[PDB]
């Protein structure tokens, strides 16, 4: 997901933690973050499989030449 | 003049026939030989087609063992 929308919330959150509209805006951005993350070792395994296909075919052509 | 052009355009005739008969026999021999050559060529082409077939079943076995 996008990582540029999170420090914007952290700035105001820092201000509130140091001290309705401020926390209201913070929540208004946090909802957009909720919908964003909701919309958006494992892949390694998958990588190998895809290449497995490529390797078998290369071996066949190499069977023709040799 | 058309008659002169036609009698001059006719194929080369001969007073004897042994030439013609000889030509016929020779042509027969050539026919037999070229037939045999055809047979051989057909055989070789068949062999090659068998080979590239073999390649194709290799590929099919590959993808079959692959995606499923």
């Amino acid at each position: 997901s996008n990582g540029e929308f999170i420090p914007h919330i952290f700035y105001s959150l820092h201000q509130i933690r140091k001290d309705e509209t401020l926390t209201g805006s913070i929540r208004h951005r946090l909802k957009l973050c909720k919908s964003l993350i909701s919309e958006n070792s494992e892949w390694q395994d998958i990588i190998h499989q895809r290449e497995q296909e490529l390797q078998i075919k290369r071996d066949v052509l190499d069977d023709l030449y040799r | 003049r058309q008659i002169n052009k036609l009698i001059d355009s006719l194929p080369g005739v001969d007073v004897s026939a042994e030439e013609q008969l000889r030509k016929i026999d020779m042509l027969q021999k050539k026919l037999v030989e070229v037939e045999d050559e055809k047979i051989e060529a057909i055989k070789k082409k068949e062999k090659l087609l068998r080979h590239v077939d073999s390649l194709i079943e290799d590929f099919v076995d590959g993808i079959a063992n692959s995606k499923k």
